[PDB]
RNA sequence: GUGAACAGCCUCUAGUUGAUAGAAUAAUGUAGAUAAGGGAAGUCGGCAAAAUAGAUCCGUAACUUCGGGAUAAGGAUUGGC
RNA sequence: GCAGUCAAGCGUUCAUAGCGACAUUGCUUUUUGAUUCUUCGAUGUCGGCUCUUCCUAUCAUACCGAAGCAGAAUUCGGUAA
RNA sequence: GAAUGUUACCGCAAUAGUAAUUGAACUUAGUACGAGAGGAACAGUUCAUUCGGAUAAUUGGUUUUUGCGGCUGUCUGAUCAGGCAUUGCCGCGAAGCUACCAUCCGCUGGAUUAUGGCUGAACGCCUCUAAGUCAGAAUCCAUGCUAGAACGCGGUGAUUUC
RNA sequence: UGUACAACGGGGUAUUGUAAGCAGUAGAGUAGCCUUGUUGUUACGAUCUGCUGAGAUUAAGCCUUUGUUGUCUGAUUUGU
RNA sequence: GAAACUGCGAAUGGCUCAUUAAAUCAGUUAUCGUUUAUUUGAUAGUUCCUUUACUACAUGGUAUAACUGUGGUAAUUCUAGA
């Protein structure tokens, strides 16, 4: 429940609908970043103290997340979680 | 915007380059709004200035009462076409260009407001606020 | 945080997701992607595509175990007589007779 | 990773936005615990 | 949200206000109809089983059940229908309705009692009204009694004795 | 065979399979294409490109040397069985 | 084309806040001339598009000083490309 | 990319380059000032322009995924399944590439200029200046950022037997 | 010579939008025989329906893997 | 006798002269070509079941306003749950 928040409850962890694309399931601890990062997936990439402290107000806003997007990446995703596929669709002719 | 226009806007896509022609949603007798300019914007070499909803251009009348046509007049983009996204994050568009002809000011010129109204542009100006029944 | 749900396939528009449609008469229409929205657009008739929820539905397609008994109800048997007509000589006035 | 979708309440006050929802992207990066082999002692000279 | 609640056997209500969306969530995506375990909504229903019967959103437009949705529509309505109350002969009037799929945007939703939890609610399964009136036809005398036509209505019909001044009357 | 057709597209007969080759698929090109919203604001200039198009029916202005203008313009229609 | 010095005058009064006659000293080389040194066994010879860099005699943006600067607006000047 | 033993890892930083810009609204404030008409700015906040460096969650664009479906003509006796028409045509189309058509990010110290000052003689007075000195700008030098001198450099690992 | 790598197969993801085959009292209808009909029968009919959100494709720069098969010492060159 | 149900009325009135040129309208016809609340006058022994162990006729059925009580909305001759 990685990916599970306060406000969303439902456990599962950030890895989106068959994975990341590209990359892989992401097994261990992580940073989320707001926003978009330099460099591409699967690359090794430094994470660095500031240089200086901020006020800005804009910084310093605790932020509590509500709910982040697990859908799959490798098409137009829909569902969440493989529970709320089956929900929504239902039985199908292989499953039971 | 800049004049008259109370509160600040968020930025906006922009549908709507000079020259683009739009519906006049308003009763002043106006059919349509040629845009000539767009209030408060940039300058970049052979960049078109253009206006997104809720922005005020400088613009003419090609179809519509007489005593409107041949003289330029400032108007508000109350509809786009292109789609533009807000903050909580719906990539939205309406159906049709439009936009009602105002008093820099940024008060109306007609009373009335035919079809829905983005949000933006109702924010923004209180008088557009006051003639519009759909909102968004 | 709602999730809307579109207007053409069915399927649920979580945060973000899709696009947004006012058309002229001020009606709202949501899609959950390009293919409904332009398959609207395209004049399609939703009852008419196959994999939409309004085609499953009217189709009558998989809703088996909801259409099977169910129990919801209640038991109560009391007794709170008219008001103000001294409850206490409405008691020993009914254990009937037959 | 990766990227993907966030929304969470904004808190800024005199914003548009205060107090509503924001969708937001973020990226993801895998950062298992990292491991400490050594450590190399630096100093100070005229040249560097 | 608000909850008007409702016990049909004893005929008391009251209301309660709940805060706290999680336990209010319960309720979400539900219909009218539907049955709702009252151990979400919190521990001093636990083991109550509602029943979602209508109620109020914001600007306080009435639910309908039918309708679906999780929104406010406008309907043409007729005599003998509810959220319409005809002024005129074969008047209709096309007025606004509010979905019948509960929502967030509900101040108030209408709840009635299916079963008995296990502790007693304050005001409910605490005290009881009786009804406010009783038998007044022929046979619904005979039948709130069990009277098997012989027995002679006259002495069987309910009576209510209210004082004028120090005179009480039946 | 399709169709109005010696058009275009596909085949029978006959004749070919000749034009250095291999591996890749950067920039730039040459040749074929697509682009949200706007719509000539580009440019000497709509250069280019795009739009139109068959047939049946309906409808068709100025003006004219009465012969025309004229497919004027503007419309609806088209499969299969 | 641009900037000086003298200060009779303009500026209600007051030469020089802002201007400035008669004169006079200069700078510049995106004006036009004047000349004809260089290229006539050829340095592609309008304009635009485009892209870079440089100049400051600064239109704007930074900080100042001055006023016939109350405020607002504006004008003169400095450091400034 | 030869050669400064070989090979590998981690670093230093000479020198060179450098970057951010401009506006508006709220508030200050119908305040200062003014007879009035009119009417500011400093701090605080929210956005915006031009610029730059990324980036593809989302949305849009692209389609030889010739992926799936549809359609015309013809050819394989028919069916199934297919071929040919310079990618035959059409709808949808993942992946990638990509867009102020999408989203993110764009640092803070010092020394100065003009200028306004302190102290202060020359010149018993007076003076920001002569000696000495304070404050100061979209400037400057750093910080930061990009290269890394292939003839600038440091630390560390392993260093061959037929 | 091992949470080794590879080629397939499985599962997830994703795209299209309901496969072939078979069946039906779906179908504007149409023929042929007689026992000339108190659903008379054998068939044929664009299309519809059910099995069937099926079938197909899915890494070629998707995710994954207790299954299967196979691979794991050729060449050159370097010294203070 | 409030309220409310039920029944009736709200289609008369009053106003205006916009359209309307064989339309309206006028006089004169027609319904053996139709509908008509009301008023007025006439008009109804028949209703059940293979027809002795029999059907409520000394009269069969609930479901609602008003009311009570819990509610929503800035807002109306709005109204919801019980
Ligand atoms: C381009 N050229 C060319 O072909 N010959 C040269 C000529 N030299 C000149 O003196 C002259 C006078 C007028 C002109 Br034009 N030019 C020409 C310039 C030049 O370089
Ligand atoms: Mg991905
Ligand atoms: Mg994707
Ligand atoms: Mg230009
Ligand atoms: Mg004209
Ligand atoms: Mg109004
Ligand atoms: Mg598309
Ligand atoms: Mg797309
Ligand atoms: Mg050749
Ligand atoms: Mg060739
Ligand atoms: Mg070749
Ligand atoms: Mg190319
Ligand atoms: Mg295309
Ligand atoms: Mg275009
Ligand atoms: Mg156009
Ligand atoms: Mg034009
Ligand atoms: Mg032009
Ligand atoms: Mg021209
Ligand atoms: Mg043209
Ligand atoms: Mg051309
Ligand atoms: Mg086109
Ligand atoms: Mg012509
Ligand atoms: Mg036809
Ligand atoms: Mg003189
Ligand atoms: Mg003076
Ligand atoms: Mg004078
Ligand atoms: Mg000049
Ligand atoms: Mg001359
Ligand atoms: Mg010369
Ligand atoms: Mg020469
Ligand atoms: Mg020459
Ligand atoms: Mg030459
Ligand atoms: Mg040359
Ligand atoms: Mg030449
Ligand atoms: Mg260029
Ligand atoms: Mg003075
Ligand atoms: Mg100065
Ligand atoms: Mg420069
Ligand atoms: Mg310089
Ligand atoms: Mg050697
Ligand atoms: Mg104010
Ligand atoms: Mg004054
Ligand atoms: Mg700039
Ligand atoms: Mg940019
Ligand atoms: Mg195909
Ligand atoms: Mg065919
Ligand atoms: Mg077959
Ligand atoms: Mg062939
Ligand atoms: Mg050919
Ligand atoms: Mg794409
Ligand atoms: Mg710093
Ligand atoms: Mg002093
Ligand atoms: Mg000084
Ligand atoms: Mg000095
Ligand atoms: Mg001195
Ligand atoms: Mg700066
Ligand atoms: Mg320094
Ligand atoms: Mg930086
Ligand atoms: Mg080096
Ligand atoms: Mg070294
Ligand atoms: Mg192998
Ligand atoms: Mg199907
Ligand atoms: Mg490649
Ligand atoms: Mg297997
Ligand atoms: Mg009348
Ligand atoms: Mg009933």
């Amino acid at each position: 429940a990685n990916g599970a928040t306060s406000f969303d409850r439902t456990k599962k962890t950030i890895t989106p609908m068959g994975g990341f694309v590209h990359y892989g399931e992401i097994k261990n601890d992580f940073i989320m970043v707001k926003g978009c990062i330099p460099g591409n997936r699967k690359r090794i990439v430094t994470l660095r103290k500031s240089l200086y402290t901020n006020t800005s107000r804009k910084a310093l806003e605790e932020v509590s997340l509500k709910w982040i997007d697990t859908a799959s990446k490798f098409g137009k995703g829909r569902f969440q979680t493989p529970a709320e596929k089956h929900a929504f669709m239902g039985t199908l002719k292989k499953d039971l | 915007s800049g004049n008259g226009a109370q509160g600040t806007k968020f930025r906006i896509s922009l549908g709507l380059p000079v020259g683009a022609i739009m519906n006049c949603a308003d009763n002043s007798g106006a059919r349509n709004l040629y845009i000539i300019a767009v209030k408060g914007s940039g300058s970049r070499l052979n960049r078109l200035p253009a206006a997104s909803l809720g922005d005020m251009v400088m613009a003419t009348v090609k179809k519509g009462k007489p005593e409107l046509r041949k003289k330029v007049m400032p108007a508000i983009v109350v509809r786009q076409a292109k789609s533009w996204r807000r903050r909580d994050g719906v990539f939205l568009y309406f159906e049709d260009n439009a936009g009602v002809i105002a008093n820099p000011k940024g008060e109306m010129k007609g009373s009335a407001i035919t079809g829905p109204v983005g949000k933006e542009c109702a924010d923004l100006w209180p008088r557009v606020a006051s003639n519009s029944g759909v909102v968004v | 945080m709602k999730v809307e749900i579109d207007s053409f396939s069915g399927a649920k528009i979580y945060p973000g997701r899709g696009t947004l449609f006012v058309r002229g008469d001020s009606k709202i229409f949501r899609f959950q992607n390009s293919k409904s929205a332009s398959l609207f657009k395209q004049r399609k008739n939703p009852r008419r595509i196959a994999w939409t929820v309004l085609f499953r539905k009217h189709h009558k397609k998989g809703i088996t175990e909801e259409v099977a008994k169910k129990r919801s109800r209640k038991t109560v048997k009391a007794q709170r007589p008219i008001t103000g007509a001294s409850l206490d000589l409405i008691k020993e006035r009914r254990s009937l007779k037959p | 990773a990766g990227m993907t979708t966030i929304v969470r309440d904004l808190d800024r006050p005199g914003s548009k936005f205060h107090k509503r929802e924001v969708v937001e992207a973020v990226t993801v990066v895998d950062t298992p615990p990292v491991v400490v082999v050594g450590v190399v002692g630096y100093v100070e000279t005229p040249r560097g | 949200m608000k909850l008007n609640i409702s016990y049909p056997v004893n005929g008391s209500q009251k209301t309660f206000e709940i805060d706290d969306e999680h336990r209010i969530r319960v309720f979400f995506d539900k219909r009218i109809g539907q049955e709702v375990d009252g151990e979400a909504v919190g521990d001093e229903f636990k083991g109550y089983v509602f029943k979602i019967s209508g109620g109020n959103d914001k600007q306080g437009f009435p639910m309908k059940q039918g309708v679906l949705l999780p929104t406010r529509i406008k309907l043409l309505l007729t005599k003998n229908v509810s959220c319409y109350r005809p002024r005129r002969d074969g008047e209709r009037k096309r007025k606004s309705v509010r979905g019948a799929i509960v929502g967030p945007d509900l101040a108030v939703l209408a709840l009635v009692i299916v079963k008995k939890g296990e502790q007693e609610l304050e005001g409910l399964t605490d005290t009881t009204v009786p009804k406010r009136l009783g038998p007044k036809r022929a046979n619904n005398i005979r039948k709130f009694f069990g009277l098997s036509k012989e027995d002679d209505v006259r002495d069987f019909v309910i009576r209510r004795e209210v004082t004028k001044g120090e005179k009480t009357y039946t």
